[PDB]
This record gives structure tokens, C-alpha cells and sequence, in this order.
């Protein structure tokens, strides 16, 4: 569980800071303290995970699931790696 | 022009960025349609002084 | 060679595509089934009070 940053649903797709977890082979994110979470991708062990080698974006990942995908972006290169491993353990559950 | 992959955060909320990416996609539209028919027109032109 | 190279790029587009709109189409699903809310969105303020763009 932890911070990231993804892409806002606006017209501009403006970038945003929200804590996300990952338990029982799901993603979700937490949209604020002591209320209920939103799903962002149904299942893991049907996901793909995007190391992202030749994007312009700095320590991102892309979760790419099949009913939805989320672009990702964390605030080190520990922090990447660690979040890639994470979703990629997942995705073999 | 807009921006690509346009995703459903600025649908909902009415945003400005929704708002002006609305208003250039059908003037996108306007111009693609106009220049695959010319293309049409042109592509049948092509067949008839091959022909 | 680029006959090649560009149809074996658009087929894993179009596989990828396939795969990015059924991911589209699942989410599209989802927001209407229980979360898309029937109150006016929020004017959202930037810049601080001296900008205070709104």
C-alpha cells in the first residue's frame, strides 16, 4: 500500500497523488481516509506490466488489464521496481 | 489540436479540457471526411485514366 | 522489409487495441453501474488566493 502518481479524468489529463493498495489479487485506490475505495483493475493475474523504456515520463510504469489500464508514475527508481515486482508476483497468483 | 486517448475524468466533470477537445475532434472530423472523399474522388479518377 | 515491419506492428496494434478498448469498455461499464453521481462537479481552484484560478 502507498502513494503514486497517475492521470486525472479531465479534459487535460492532468497528473494526481492518491494511495493505492494492493491485496487479494486486485488494485484499488483510495479516494479519502475512512470512506470506501474505487477498483483500478478488476484482476492482476490477468494484467501485463510495462517497464516503459522509451517513454519521455521519468520512474513510470503502465498496468495494462483487460476491462481497464492505468499509467503510473512513483518517486524513485526503488519505487518503480518494487511496484513493477509487486504487480508482476501478482499477475502470476 | 487535442490531446490523444481521451479518458472519461473530464467527461464527468464538464472540464474545459473535455469542453475544447469536443470542439476540435468534429472540426477533425469536418476535415477527414472531406479529404477521404476527395481521396475517393481522386482514387476513382485514378481507375478510370488507368482504365 | 517495411511491408513486413509495419503489418506486424499493426497487428499487435490491433491486438493491443482490442485489448485497450475491451479495458475501456469494462470501465465505461463501471461508472455507470454504481459511482457516476447526480450532483454538480466542483469549480476547482488553483494558483493560490492572488491567482486564484476558478
Amino acid at each position: 500500500e502507498g502513494h503514486l502518481f497517475k492521470r486525472a479524468s479531465n479534459a487535460f489529463k492532468t497528473w494526481s497523488r492518491r494511495w493505492f493498495t494492493i491485496q487479494s489479487n486486485q488494485l484499488v485506490y483510495q479516494k479519502k481516509y475512512k470512506d470506501p475505495v474505487t477498483v483500478v483493475v478488476d484482476d492482476l493475474r490477468l494484467c501485463t506490466v510495462k517497464l516503459c523504456p522509451d517513454s519521455e515520463r521519468r520512474f513510470c510504469f503502465e498496468v495494462v488489464s483487460t476491462s481497464k489500464s492505468c499509467l503510473l508514475q512513483a518517486d524513485s527508481e526503488r519505487l518503480l521496481q518494487l511496484w513493477v515486482s509487486a504487480v508482476q508476483s501478482s499477475i502470476a497468483s | 489540436s487535442m490531446t490523444v486517448k481521451l479518458d472519461f475524468e473530464e467527461c464527468l466533470k464538464d472540464s474545459p479540457r473535455f469542453r475544447a477537445s469536443i470542439e476540435l475532434v468534429e472540426a477533425e472530423v469536418s476535415e477527414l471526411e472531406t479529404r477521404l472523399e476527395k481521396l475517393l474522388k481522386l482514387g476513382t479518377g485514378l481507375l478510370e485514366s488507368g482504365r | 522489409q517495411y511491408r513486413k515491419e509495419l503489418g506486424a506492428q499493426l497487428h499487435q496494434l490491433v491486438l493491443n487495441s482490442a485489448r485497450e478498448k475491451r479495458d475501456m469498455e469494462q470501465r465505461h461499464v463501471l461508472l455507470k453501474q454504481k459511482e457516476l453521481g447526480g450532483e454538480e462537479p466542483e469549480p476547482s481552484l488553483r494558483e493560490g488566493p492572488g491567482g486564484l484560478v476558478m
